[PDB]
């Protein structure tokens, strides 16, 4: 009971109003 | 009782839920009705329903001449046909 | 009105009319879907309409909308709010809901209105709020005797009434009285409001005001709630995510 | 329709103004009532709604195919993770509040992507109306048709409900 | 001079000869005006009762209703809730152009 | 069964009397079940 | 059919960006994601414009009733 | 549109016919008189 | 006990007694308390615990688990080999092979149980395409000879060409719309004010007879304590009901004797500072207003109280014939 | 207690930042009555310049007639109104357009096959067969030889895809404009979000 | 304006149903706001169908 | 005027599945007989646990008609105490000899108190305001 | 969602202090049309008081 393959590479995307590009 | 599908004599137009006696005497079609699809408003009475401009510009009644509706009845008449408080024909005397 | 399968006399009814512009399709409200049991999703409703003056008293005093309260096959009431107008009844009439003045003086009006026959007194008659010192509010609970108290004739006491619902005690914490609904001279004093006193259940308070006042003040009483608990949806809303 | 079986009809066209925005001022397209769902139970709705923010974003085939899936291993508990791998709001309800009022409101509101699909048999050549119109030549009741838009029929068991409320002026 | 009496009417069905108690009826509108006159006309204190309601979203209506303690009717409320509401949006702009220009 | 109940009713050679309301609607006589159970009259004042 | 013009809830206009993403893994060669991010890529509630669109108006056109062949 | 045929009585009009709604016809000033069913009927 | 049918009938009805317990199990503790958020504020149970829309199976079967999907009171089919799907050992003695669904539909459902599911859907459905005519000619079959029996002006129940069915409508001349408070004794003592002058006597008990029906039924109210410890054949047949002498439109306190001995059950019991003078002459007097109107079709409506629940009454099994066919005999 | 007075001493305009397209500023101590009210007008109230009756003279390819009629009054016009004026649809058709009510639109576009060897860009095989928005071109009439001189009426995003063609197929329009309230139809909207 | 689904089957692709899609995305909002919507009823956005929103012939 | 007086004793703080209004389990000081169950917004008025709530059941304020917003230069009664509810009571019960206990309903917000000497002087009013300091 | 902070913080809004985000159609800069909507409100506000109560 080995689960599947986890997508190898994530990324975060779920952010906020009124910025650009503030997450480092 | 006589000689793919014959004619329908007199009675055999008689006895039936279809044909003449319990179709046009029990079933009579009717003059000023209409039907449609319904849907829902809370907005209005309980004891409403709420009518599109299409059938308040057909359905007709006649009200009859008097001394206290003549006003609500020139201005009816005034309308006519295509204003909604309106008349679409007048019965003389 | 005629739904076309017609079983029993209440599927046939009389209303008035009311024509709106800007529309399309006939347009009924929800409570008179108890009647009928059409539901609004592709029925037709056959609007037949009458042409002399003995047909215009019998469609308001033999066969309106509002003798059709009780039907005979068990005496039960067939005419209730239906289904987000009882579940803004937990949330208007809870313990929590406060209101400001504005809203009060709003939720009133929204759904009562002097100029269309709904009022008596001629003049909206309030109530002095629960709390006065340090922010003045209203109870929820207190807006549903404000509705009670204008719409019943004024040569009338108020109404009396002791009965439960379905939610029960435990649910809203330790030891709180909310299922014994007391009703005590047109006041409201305890207990929240459900299917168990304005749906299709008897012995409610709709059902308990059908008896006192007659037929046309349990009708206009639907007609006020049924528009008190819309003017506060669309000023509050309810949902269901993924949470519950 | 949507793909779960939720018919329904367009029952008023809401102008966009009085309809309530969101986080960002995104309003919606099809209000549907949260009162339908408990005799349905149609959750698959309630997961796609959360999966269409989860593939709004991202671009593998999203496997709403099932069955690989346990209850440990629970798909909405299996990809439930890529809601807390970007930080989405985990339970799902998405920020939109009222607008005709001005407030935030109780409930946080449930929000999301559902695929809807459009029905053949539309209800747009339905209604009639007739004030006098034409007869018939046999009986000189009104004629019976659809085209010809004539003679609602008043059948057997109608004339046995207006005896039913005791009157007989509409009747007759 | 061409008045345009169709966006006013006091409905008499509603209304106390006092003058105290009335009910407008406005056409063209919707939320719009609504809630922003009547938070404009619950700041007088003379006003004991202010609330409007649109009565059907299908035709553009609008009715408003205004009870006061008396020495000031509906109208002369309706009005001041008027006079406000024009300087009520002018102390919007003339603080808004003054935050333009000092970028 | 319409003409098999007028032939045992032809030889009865029977006075119909016009009161059950399903045969009370086919000479078109005002239905006697509710308002058509009493006959409203009017009393002129005057001589 | 043809891209829409306008977003339907939010509103911006939309007949802009439909034609980045040959030249994204041709002429820019990345992954999905990566050629997913850049160019002005911003919201949710009008980002699927990019992924869901079909543009069936290709398949239409190679059925001319007006050209030889 | 229209199609030609006797005159109109009535001491008005001499007035030619156009059509109303699926079971009879009028004319332009309005007066009908009687004779005009199509001799409406049915189908199989 | 697979090759019977009556045998392996006992060996479902004894699995699914035993197993819907586990049922008992997780209802019992997790839906009230084990929920992520509490009542007033969790949306799903503000609906189904209100009476709103759907209940507490619908509840149960989104958080606690599915249960047994029994078919038509019995359980999951069986094939010729003793499996009930190929995903199991023949024979098999489990829950899960009996087709008890451990999951629910928050986490989903399984491939196997997922399949005996839709066994509970498809034998469903088919209720629907085999009723539709049922009782389309029962209705017509009754308000075509109870085509216009209608109340006269003395109560009795008559036929359109007079010949007579019943004396009093259905014993004791109420409509059933009336009388859903007549017998809430306790509530019209709360509110006697305002229904005294909704039902007000002041310009009203000088045009009716009062004092006769008030002293007859006393006599049947004495009269009856005599022969109350008697079989019906030995019974004291000199007096009648008072309704039989007295129209209950005329007469104050004429009143069928299953009212009276209600209101005197309640003034005898309940009297605490109450008074019974005060409270006689209204529940005397409601007994009054809410009689039958002469000239109700209660021909019709009769014949609508048989077709109108009918509708509902296609149900099938889980001996004595039930339902439409029971009530076309 | 409130007076006018006392909302001016403590009404603040927080203008964070203010783009050509996108502003964002912050307000304190308004009541929620007015400021939806802001929101409420901006959507509907403003009007804008739109395009309203689409006569074509010939729709050859593949996208309809209908809805191409749709897309053409979806552009959004790069023209500040207090330059056009309303219509008054209480007078017919030949007095319903003037110089002063509506700017006139007009496209033409015949696609044909260029000589090109493959596989093949279907910008570099075919002449026209995208329609953008940057080819819809202004006619001037009456009086607007001069007031629209400096600005000619140009989609304010050129780039819109009005339709593809292909060789044999013509799109000859003629589209009139006009002012209006959004909150009739979702082409006059002054906003975005 | 036929879109792909967002939320959809990895046996959709096979199956080639990009060829002919059927429907379309809309940001739907579960909640019970007006008052016009019930017994399954459904109030679309205006603004939506006034910028095309299920078209069709 | 002052119809009862006490200086009471907070021994529970429920919330309690709500938000705003906290059911309170107040008992004497001074008597050891009296109990108060009592139903406040504890939002507007924050009681923790083992507070000294002084409860003043008036029936008036020092004649009116209504409820007006209050306005420039009137002194109340309420001026003395830092939370002021309305409300009227509905039910008497003596829950043996010697210990009749009241119930005020301030609109939805319940409250029980239970004395044996204030019999003398509650009546079951729809006019009853209830004021608490501290 | 937290156990550690399930009551150390609370949430809440300024309840006046508002932010618009005004985006743009192309036609017009977003600051503008801020003004086209307040004056459009004091143009609402005046062609009422301008009017007359004619019944």
């Amino acid at each position: 009971r080995k689960d599947v393959p986890k997508v190898e590479g994530l990324k975060l995307e779920h952010f906020a109003t009124g910025y650009d590009a503030e997450d480092f | 009782k006589a000689q793919k599908v014959p004619i329908p004599g007199v009675k055999q137009a008689l006895e039936k839920k279809e044909g003449l006696f319990r179709k046009h005497m029990m079933g009579k079609r009717v003059n000023y009705a209409a039907r449609s699809v319904i849907s829902p408003d809370p907005n209005i009475e309980t004891n409403e329903i709420g009518v599109p401009p299409v059938f308040a510009v057909k359905l007709t009644y006649p009200e009859p001449v008097t001394a206290y509706n003549i006003a609500e009845l020139r201005q009816a008449v005034i309308n006519g046909p295509d204003k909604w408080p309106g008349a679409t024909q007048i019965q003389n005397e | 009105m005629n739904r076309q399968p017609t079983l029993h006399k209440a599927s046939m009814m009389g209303h008035k009319v009311r024509v709106l512009p800007n529309e399309k399709t006939l347009r009924l409200h929800y409570a008179n879907t108890g009647a009928y049991n059409a539901d609004f999703d592709g029925d037709e409703m056959n609007m037949h309409f009458p042409q002399n003056e003995n047909a215009r008293a019998e469609a308001l005093n033999l066969a309106n909308t509002d003798s059709q309260y009780l039907t005979p096959t068990s005496g039960s009431p067939v005419r209730g709010l239906i289904q987000d107008h009882i579940s803004a009844g937990v949330w208007l009439t809870s313990k929590d809901s406060f209101f400001t003045r504005e809203q009060y003086q709003q939720y009133i009006y929204g759904c009562i209105r002097p100029e269309d026959g709904h009022t008596t007194r001629s003049k909206i008659v309030t109530l002095p709020p629960t709390i006065f010192k340090p922010y003045p509010l209203w109870t929820g609970k207190q807006i549903i005797t404000t509705v009670l108290l204008n719409v019943t004739p004024p040569d009338m006491p108020g109404i009396n009434l002791i009965s439960k619902n379905k939610i029960k005690n435990e649910y809203w914490g330790k030891g709180s009285l909310e299922n014994e609904v007391l009703f005590k001279d047109g006041a409201l004093l305890c207990g929240i409001l459900d299917k168990s006193q304005y749906g299709a259940s008897k012995y409610g308070i709709v059902h308990s005001l059908h008896e006192v006042y007659g037929p046309e003040v349990a009708a206009k009483v639907l007609s006020v709630l049924g528009r008190l608990f819309t003017n506060y949806i669309t000023a509050t809303a309810f949902t269901c995510g993924m949470d519950d | 329709s949507s793909r779960h079986g939720q018919k329904g009809v367009c029952s008023r066209k809401w102008p966009t103004i009085d309809m309530p925005f969101s986080e960002t001022g995104i309003q919606p397209d099809i209000i549907i009532n949260p009162h339908a769902f408990p005799s349905r139970m149609t959750i698959g709705m309630f997961v796609e709604s959360l999966a269409g923010k989860a593939g709004a974003l991202h671009g593998i085939a999203q496997d709403s195919t099932p069955w690989i899936f346990n209850e440990d291993d629970t798909p909405a508990d299996y990809f439930g993770e890529q809601l807390a791998k970007a930080g989405y709001n985990y339970h799902g309800n998405e920020p939109m509040y009222s607008g005709a009022t001005g407030e935030e409101l109780r409930a946080d509101i449930y929000v999301g992507v559902v695929y809807y699909q459009r029905l053949r048999h539309m209800v747009n050549d339905k209604f009639q109306v007739r004030s006098t119109g034409p007869v018939n030549s046999l009986t000189m009741q009104p004629v019976k048709g659809r085209k010809r838009h004539g003679g609602i029929r008043v059948g057997e068991m109608e004339r046995d409900a207006l005896i039913g409320h005791g009157t007989s002026f509409l009747l007759q | 001079e061409e008045p345009d009496r169709e966006k006013i009417k006091l409905l008499t069905q509603a209304t106390s000869e006092d003058g105290t108690s009335a009910s407008f009826q406005i056409v063209e509108e919707d939320h719009t005006l609504g809630n922003a006159l009547r938070y404009v006309i619950m700041k007088n204190p003379d006003v004991e009762f202010c609330g409007y309601s649109i009565p059907h979203p299908s035709e553009n209506l609008l009715n408003i209703r205004i009870q006061t303690y008396g020495e000031t009717t509906a109208v002369d409320a309706l009005q001041k809730g008027l006079k406000d509401l024009m300087d009520l949006c002018d102390v919007v702009e003339s603080k808004f152009t003054e935050k333009i220009k000092s970028m | 069964t319409t003409c098999q109940f007028l032939t045992k009713a032809v030889l009865d050679n029977e006075r119909e009397q016009l009161d059950s309301p399903s045969a009370r609607i086919v000479v078109g006589k005002l239905n006697n079940v509710g308002t058509g159970s009493f006959d409203v009259l009017a009393k002129v004042p005057n001589a | 059919m043809i891209v829409p013009v306008r977003c339907f809830s939010c509103g911006k206009v939309v007949g802009d960006k439909w034609e980045s993403y040959l030249n994204l893994l041709q002429e820019d060669e990345l992954d999905e994601g990566t050629a997913l991010s850049r160019l002005g890529l911003k919201r949710y509630c009008c980002r699927r414009m990019i992924l869901t669109h079909v543009d069936l108006i290709e398949k239409f056109l190679r059925y001319n009733p007006l050209e030889k062949r | 549109t229209f199609i030609r045929g006797p005159i109109c009585g009535t001491d008005n009009c001499p007035s030619r016919l156009w059509r109303i709604i699926d079971g009879r016809r009028t004319c332009q000033y309005g007066h009908v008189m009687e004779g005009d069913v199509e001799f409406n009927d049915d189908e199989d | 006990i697979l090759r019977d049918n009556n045998k392996s009938g006992i060996l479902d009805a004894v699995t699914s007694s035993k197993v819907n317990a586990i049922t008992s199990q997780v209802v019992s503790k997790c839906v009230p308390d084990g929920t992520m958020k509490k009542f007033p504020c969790n949306s799903m149970q503000a609906m189904a615990l209100s009476g709103a829309k759907g209940s507490n199976v619908n509840v149960s079967q989104i958080m606690c688990l599915l249960g047994q999907q029994a078919l038509e009171g019995r359980r999951v089919p069986v094939m010729v080999s003793g499996k009930t799907l190929p995903s199991f050992k023949p024979y098999e003695t489990d829950a899960m092979a009996g087709g008890y669904v451990k999951g629910r539909f928050y986490s989903g459902i399984k491939p196997q149980e997922y399949y005996f599911h839709c066994m509970a859907g498809r034998e469903g459905l088919i209720d629907t395409a085999v009723k539709t005519s049922r009782s389309g000619y029962l209705q017509r079959c009754l308000t075509k000879q109870l085509e216009g029996v209608h109340v006269s002006y003395d109560n009795s129940i008559r036929d359109a060409d007079g010949t007579l069915v019943q004396f009093m409508y259905g014993g004791d001349a109420i409509d059933i719309t009336k009388e859903s408070h007549m017998t809430q004794f306790e509530f019209c003592l709360d509110n006697y004010y305002a229904l005294l002058k909704k039902y007000n006597p002041s310009a009203l008990i000088e045009h009716l007879d009062v004092e006769s029906a008030l002293k007859y039924s006393k006599k049947t109210l004495k009269y009856r304590k005599k022969h109350s410890k008697e079989p019906h054949y030995k019974q004291s047949v000199k007096y009648d009901p008072v309704l039989a002498k007295y129209n209950p439109a005329k007469y104050l306190g004429s009143v069928s004797e299953n009212f009276q001995d209600k209101l005197e059950s309640f003034l005898d019991k309940n009297s605490k500072g109450v008074n019974e003078k005060k409270f006689r002459a209204l529940m005397q007097l409601k007994y009054m207003r809410s009689l039958i109107n002469p000239g109700e079709a209660v021909g019709i409506i009769a014949s609508q109280s048989v077709g109108e629940p009918s509708t509902q009454m296609t149900l099938n099994t889980f001996n004595v014939t039930l339902g439409i066919p029971r009530l076309r005999e | 207690e409130w007076n006018v007075e006392k909302f001016k001493k403590d009404f603040e305009v927080n203008i964070s930042s203010l783009d050509a397209r996108e502003a964002n500023f912050d307000l304190i101590n308004i009541d929620t009555s007015i400021a939806n009210a802001f929101r409420r007008i901006m959507i509907s109230e403003v009007p804008s310049v739109a395009a309203e009756y689409v006569y074509f003279f010939n729709n050859t390819s593949v996208i309809q007639d209908e809805v191409l009629a749709h897309r053409i009054g979806l552009v959004p016009l790069k023209v500040d109104p207090d330059m056009l004026t309303w219509v008054d649809s209480n007078l017919p058709d030949d007095e319903k357009f003037t110089d002063e009510n509506t700017i006139v639109l007009s496209l033409n576009v015949k696609c044909t096959r260029n000589p090109d060897a493959p596989s093949t860009d279907p910008k570099e095989l075919y002449n026209n067969a995208h329609v953008y928005a940057r080819d819809l071109k202004f006619e001037p009439q009456g009086r607007q030889s001069t007031t629209f001189a400096d600005c000619p009426v140009v989609p304010a995003d050129p780039d819109i895809l009005l339709a593809k063609l292909r060789p044999g197929q013509e799109i000859s329009l003629k589209a009139h404009c006009i002012l209006g309230i959004g909150g009739d139809h979702a082409k006059f909207s002054p906003v975005s979000t | 304006t036929g879109q792909t689904p967002i939320v959809k089957a990895n046996l959709y692709d096979d199956y080639g149903m990009d060829n002919f899609p059927n429907g379309f995305n809309a940001v739907v909002a579960v909640i019970s706001y007006t008052g016009y919507d019930m017994d399954d009823a459904m109030i679309i956005n205006k603004s939506a169908d006034e910028r095309g929103f299920g078209y069709g012939t | 005027n002052t119809l009862f007086d006490d200086i009471f004793q907070v021994s529970e703080v429920d919330p309690g599945r709500y938000n705003k209004v906290c059911r309170i389990e107040a008992a004497s000081t001074t008597q050891d007989q009296c109990k108060l169950t009592l139903d406040i917004n504890v939002e507007l008025f924050p009681v923790a646990a083992q507070d000294s709530l002084t409860v003043t059941i008036a029936s008036s304020l020092n004649a009116t008609r209504s409820w007006r917003p209050p306005q420039a230069g009137d002194r109340s009664l309420a001026d003395d105490y830092d939370y002021v509810m309305y409300g009227t009571a509905y039910k008497f019960e003596e829950v043996s000899k010697d210990l009749i206990a009241v119930y005020y309903s301030f609109g939805g917000l319940l409250m029980r108190l239970e004395g044996n000497y204030r019999n003398l002087n509650n009546l079951k009013q729809e006019n009853a305001y209830l004021l608490i300091r501290r | 969602r937290y156990e550690e902070f399930a009551d150390k913080v609370k949430l809440g809004r300024v309840r006046n202090h508002f932010i618009f985000n005004v985006e743009s159609a192309g036609a017009m800069t977003p600051e503008e049309i801020f003004f086209k909507s307040v004056r459009i409100l004091k143009n609402k506000a005046e062609y009422l008081k301008n009017c007359p109560i004619t019944q």
